[PDB]
């Protein structure tokens, strides 16, 4: 079926550079026009740049100057150079395709974004990789109501995102909660994942989160021992 | 079976996939069909393709035979 | 530039409510506008076009009035499947622009908060850091307040707090607030306190710990 597929995105500091690749299948993307669109919270969904059906190419003005598109016909794919990235830079990057109707009277191009790639992460910072510190929120008498009895993993300074939590290697899914990240004065990120159990499951089960950060080769597991 | 198709962007002829040995025909009104008219889409199927309301669906079996309004079947 | 702005941001409803989303522009824009529907994690889809226009596989109960300045999306049965953030479009004038965005939330009843709070551990004060968290389990509506006492002294600029997004199992909510010092800091006191204020709580939930103890 029809469908995108967006590649290159990644984490740099300031002043750095990236590239973004683009593939299609089931449409020669150069038949349409592409464009590209970033989402980011506190700047919400912006046009970014467009490589349109006739080899033109378009940049908004917060990104010209910095950003390049063009076919790479080699590669069958679009490419997006970004030098000089700053810190606002960082969103979501999608790879989109304009729609293409005809009516009698003709061709018309771009009236909607119809075709959108999965979405690739770009992060500009000034802070290095940096793999968690796992700590233990270990279930006591402040943290049991009833039958039901709270214990976490706190996952604290890391960088960049994103990090995998899981507990017991998948085998415990229900009444988890793993909490969105939030960014630091630091630069780095820190979430924690909870997870309500039967306060008489302490002493029937083992509780293991696994904490994986790609980016750091790095994979905790940390057991949760009440205290 | 040759068959004209809204794929590309100057309409052009095209020899169909295996197994889709028909043509057809879709017209209707977008909210732009006061100022740009009906909209048409061109291609093959295996089968002709359902009708909803308010929309044309014409099908064939020759070569050519599913051409543009503005165009003739040659 | 043209500018859009959607209303309101969020808004609650239940399966079968009619959801009526309206978006304005800064100037006129003719019927040049398309609306888009966004799942967490998930890249936007396509909904409407020129306005007024459903996009093939669309369901019928989507539907897009306005020209101008003003336009409405409508759902006029609502569904499990759509619950989502909703983002409109112009396609009027360069460069293309986009609405804050809406999020359809599920309605429910009111649940007061489960609070929990848990001090630092062995492993974190060796680090000479040591961090409190204080958690909201399961509750509705999402509007609460946390305020963190050490010694029962209010605490400014020294915690941070995120919300998970709503359950699809129970349609409730999650908070975590952690309250971060360094070791030195958390020697010197005993008492460290979680007081939390939400709609479902006729007064405000308090929960503490002395340390060591």
């Amino acid at each position: 079926e029809v469908q995108l597929v967006e590649s290159g995105g990644g984490f740099v500091q300031p002043g750095g550079s990236l590239r973004l690749s683009c593939a299609a299948s089931g449409f020669t993307f150069s038949n349409f026009d592409m464009h590209w669109v970033r989402q980011s919270p506190g700047k919400g969904l912006e046009w970014v740049s467009g490589l349109d059906h006739s080899g033109g190419a378009h940049y908004a003005g917060s990104v010209k100057g910095r950003f390049t598109i063009s076919r790479e016909d080699a590669k069958n794919s679009l490419d997006l150079q970004m030098n000089n990235l700053r810190v606002d830079d960082t969103a979501v990057y999608f790879c989109v395709r304009g729609t293409l109707y005809h009516y009698t009277s003709g061709s018309y191009y771009s009236d909607a974004f119809d075709i959108w790639g999965q979405g690739t992460l770009v992060t500009v910072s000034s802070a290095s990789v940096k793999g968690p510190s796992v700590f233990p929120l270990a279930p006591s008498s402040k943290s049991t109501s009833g039958g039901t009895a709270a214990l976490g993993c706190l996952v604290k300074d890391y960088f960049p995102e994103p990090v995998t939590v899981s507990w017991n290697s998948g085998a415990l899914t229900s009444g988890v909660h793993t909490f969105p990240a939030v960014l630091q004065s630091s630069g780095l990120y820190s979430l924690s994942s909870v997870v309500t159990v039967p306060s008489s499951s302490l002493g029937t089960q083992t509780y293991i989160c696994n904490v994986n950060h790609k980016p750091s080769n790095t994979k905790v597991d940390k057991k949760v021992e009440p205290k | 079976i040759v068959c004209h198709t809204t794929a590309t962007s100057p309409i052009s002829a095209v020899t169909c996939p295996p197994g889709e040995n028909l043509c057809y025909r879709k017209m209707w009104c977008d909210a732009f069909c006061s100022s740009r008219g009906k909209v048409v889409e061109l291609g093959c199927a295996a089968t002709c393709p359902s009708k909803k309301p308010y929309e044309e669906v014409t099908c064939c079996s020759t070569d050519k035979c599913n051409p543009h309004p503005k165009q003739r079947p040659g | 530039e043209i500018v859009l702005t959607q209303s309101p941001s969020s808004l609650s409803a239940s399966v079968g409510d009619r959801v009526t989303i309206t978006c304005q522009a800064s100037q006129d824009i003719s019927n040049y506008l398309n609306w888009y529907q966004q799942k967490p994690g998930k890249a936007p889809k396509l909904l409407i076009y020129a306005a007024s226009s459903l996009e093939s596989g669309v369901p019928s109960r989507f539907s897009g009035s306005g020209s101008g300045t003003d336009f409405t999306l409508t759902i006029s049965s609502q569904q499990p499947e759509d619950f989502a953030t909703y983002y409109c479009q112009q396609a009027n004038s360069f460069p293309y622009t986009f609405g804050q965005g809406t999020k359809v939330e599920i309605k429910r009843t009111v649940a007061a908060p489960s609070v929990f709070i848990f001090p630092p551990s062995d492993e974190q004060l060796k680090s000479g850091t040591a961090s409190v968290v204080c958690l909201l389990n399961n509750f509705y509506p999402r509007e609460a307040k946390v305020q963190w006492k050490v010694d029962n002294a209010l605490q400014s600029g020294n915690s941070q707090e995120s919300v998970t997004e709503q359950d699809s199992k129970d349609s409730t909510y999650s908070l975590s607030s952690t309250l971060t010092l360094s070791k030195a800091d958390y020697e010197k006191h005993k008492v460290y306190a979680c007081e939390v204020t939400h709609q479902g709580l006729s007064s405000p939930v308090t929960k503490s710990f002395n340390r060591g103890e």
